[PDB]
């Protein structure tokens, strides 16, 4: 399968600042990549599908950018709500592999 | 004396899939590229090696017009050393391109409201496309190790996907019709002018 | 929408157990379903997938060989017959909803459940 590589792994950042987060594969997955997030003690919530496309419903601010190897999640106004953990996962090859996770502290 | 036959070229009611592209041959006609730069309509006129306002007068062997249809957002990769699922794995062009690159909106004709799935591009090959190759083989690609033995499942994919084309798509995302012009000289003599 | 687990708890190393998954909401006999655990204080691990059409099941290595996934279309339930557990299977399991894609290389956990713990440790 392929290995999945999230950085950084904890990130510290306040209201209203600029959050990227990089998902990187072992192998090109093309624009495979879907990002979730998921509070502490909570099940995991799909942000992001197809690498670019946000779910129906949820905030505009996250979005999403990459292809092939190198994936980014980004989050414009870091808002309170918006401090858990974001998971990148791969559905080019089964198994979907997700990502060792990204925490944002405050 | 014998206009070629740029109409039905870009005026083809039925375009090919980016997968299938047709290539047409234009061999002993004269041909203006006067009503083709002009036209207006044109949402992307990009020449190669051959100026658009001097090649009016260069003489070639052989015009080649392949025609297909793909998405807005990438009529860019229809272009020399360019790197993309439509550049790596449907057409490729010669980094050396001596030709044009034309391009127009079609959300008219070819955007059904139901949907319009007629056409085709390849998601995944083995290796890169070669300069002005066409691969129409619908084998199942393996992307796992396991062999498929023909049977779609997982790891073992139709390389082969929709478009989906609707009218209230994006401009990234509507339909283009896409010409390219590939003018060729050999040792044979000039059969296109204008 | 809603998908609501049971059937963890404290289970003997070398034992078995069977997770279970009832789906509300939504028609069962069109999604594929999936089962991904998370140990404390762990990332996510995709454990295994069975398709809508009842014959294609994937599973992740370390599972496979031990626990089967399947599904009751008849009853709206999704269950997971753990075998053979050992010590690392620890994790709080959810069951999550699959894509309407009928694609196999784009799909996406849309709608997950609560998540069952499953304590292995004798
Ligand atoms: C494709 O069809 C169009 C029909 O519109 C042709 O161009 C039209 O007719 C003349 C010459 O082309 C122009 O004066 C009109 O303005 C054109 N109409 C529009 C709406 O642009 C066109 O020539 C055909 N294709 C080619 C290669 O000639």
């Amino acid at each position: 399968d392929i290995q999945m590589t999230q950085s950084p792994s904890s990130l510290s950042a306040s209201v209203g600042d600029r959050v990227t987060i990089t998902c990187r594969a072992s192998q090109s997955i093309h624009s495979f990549l879907n990002w979730y997030q998921q509070k502490p003690g909570k099940p995991p919530n799909l942000l992001i599908y197809a690498a670019s496309s946000l779910q129906s419903g949820l905030p505009s601010r996250f979005s999403g950018s990459g292809s092939g190897t190198d994936f980014t999640l980004t989050i414009s106004s870091l808002q309170p709500e918006d401090f858990a953990t974001y998971y990148c996962q791969q559905s080019y090859i089964t198994p979907p592999t997700f990502g060792h996770g990204t925490k944002v502290e405050i | 004396t014998n206009l070629c036959p740029f109409g039905e070229v870009f005026n083809a009611t039925r375009f090919a899939s980016v997968y299938a592209w047709n290539r047409k041959r234009i061999s002993n006609c004269v041909a203006d590229y006067s009503v083709l730069y002009n036209s207006a309509s044109f949402s992307t006129f990009k020449c190669y090696g051959v100026s658009p306002t001097k090649l009016n007068d260069l003489c070639f062997t052989n015009v080649y017009a392949d025609s297909f249809v793909i998405r807005g957002d990438e009529v860019r990769q229809i272009a020399p050393g360019q790197t993309g699922k439509i550049a790596d794995y449907n057409y490729k062009l010669p980094d050396d391109f001596t030709g044009c690159v034309i391009a127009w909106n079609s959300n008219n004709l070819d955007s059904k409201v139901g949907g319009n799935y007629n056409y085709l591009y390849r998601l995944f090959r083995k290796s890169n496309l070669k300069p002005f190759e066409r691969d129409i083989s619908t084998e199942i690609y393996q992307a796992g190790s396991t062999p498929c033995n023909g049977v779609e499942g997982f790891n073992c994919y139709f390389p082969l996907q929709s478009y989906g084309f609707q009218p209230t798509n994006g401009v990234g995302y509507q339909p283009y019709r896409v010409v390219v012009l590939s003018f060729e000289l050999l040792h044979a003599p000039a059969t296109v002018c204008g | 929408v809603q998908l609501v687990e049971s059937g963890g708890g404290v289970v003997q190393p070398g034992r078995s157990l069977r997770l279970s998954c009832a789906a509300s909401g939504f028609t069962f006999s069109s999604y594929g379903m999936n089962w991904v655990r998370q140990a404390p204080g762990k990332g996510l691990e995709w454990v295994a997938i069975i398709w809508y059409d009842g014959n294609n099941k994937y599973y992740v290595d370390s599972v496979k060989g031990r626990f089967t996934i399947s599904r009751d279309n008849s009853k709206n339930t999704l269950y997971l017959q753990m075998n053979s557990l050992r010590a690392e299977d620890t994790a709080v399991y959810y069951c999550a909803r699959k894509d309407y894609s009928k694609t196999y290389y784009g799909y996406y956990f849309d709608y997950w459940g609560q998540g069952t713990l499953v304590t292995v440790s004798s």
